């Protein structure tokens, strides 16, 4: 509307699939689940206090 | 070391008097409670190790004292703790049979505080262990035998504290 130069508002799924799902650009939730990363309970029980 | 009979005789002898009616009434009270004392002593002799291990399972297990750094940590310290609790239950049985806690401060509570303070033994944790032992044996032998056990257990906890 006569104040701003344009900018890339929409991608195709091909272009977004190109840029985001590359391995360095990737997150780690994106497509299958990730399980929780707790420490082992025998290490937690073997400490020196609750 | 004296039961109710020997303490009554010692009082009447330190008086130099014969056994009057109050001493006769005290000895009649002991001779009425003695059969209950005998049956509770047999029932406690039945389940020594069970009462001790249930007392540790109630109080001392899964706390910090069985973890590293605790005074009940090693197997030597665990075995000595089971030995100490077996001593407390055995001498509480003896004081229940005698009907007098003179054996407790003669042979348990004599140098026990200074021993535990020199070793680094926690006195509050062992008082809680003796209290759980009292609770378990009072669940075992009933209301009134549990009470006449708990009076000597409270004597041991009071002399320890």
């Amino acid at each position: 509307g006569e104040d701003t130069v344009p900018y890339e508002r929409y991608l195709t799924p091909g272009g977004y699939s190109l840029r985001q799902t590359r391995p360095g650009a990737l997150r780690e939730d994106v497509g299958v689940k990730v399980k929780v990363e707790k420490t082992a309970r025998f290490i937690e029980l073997g400490t020196s206090s609750t | 070391m004296q039961d109710a009979i020997t303490s009554v005789i010692n009082s009447a002898d330190v008086q130099g008097k014969y056994l009057d009616g109050s001493a006769m009434d005290k000895l009649k009270a002991y001779f009425t409670t003695g059969a209950l004392r005998v049956r509770a002593a047999s029932t406690i002799s039945a389940n020594a190790a069970a009462i001790v291990k249930e007392a540790v399972a109630k109080s001392l297990l899964y706390s910090d004292v069985t973890r590293p750094g605790g005074n009940m940590y090693t197997t030597r310290r665990y075995a000595a703790c089971i030995r100490d609790l077996d001593y407390y239950l055995r001498y509480a049985t003896y004081a229940m049979l005698a009907g007098d806690p003179s054996i407790l401060d003669e042979r348990v509570l004599n140098g026990l505080k200074e021993t535990y303070n020199s070793l680094g033994v926690p006195v509050g944790s062992t008082v809680q262990a003796i209290q759980a032992m009292k609770e378990v044996t009072a669940g075992l032998v009933g209301a009134d035998a549990g009470r006449e056990m708990g009076v000597y257990f409270d004597y041991i906890c009071s002399g320890l504290s």
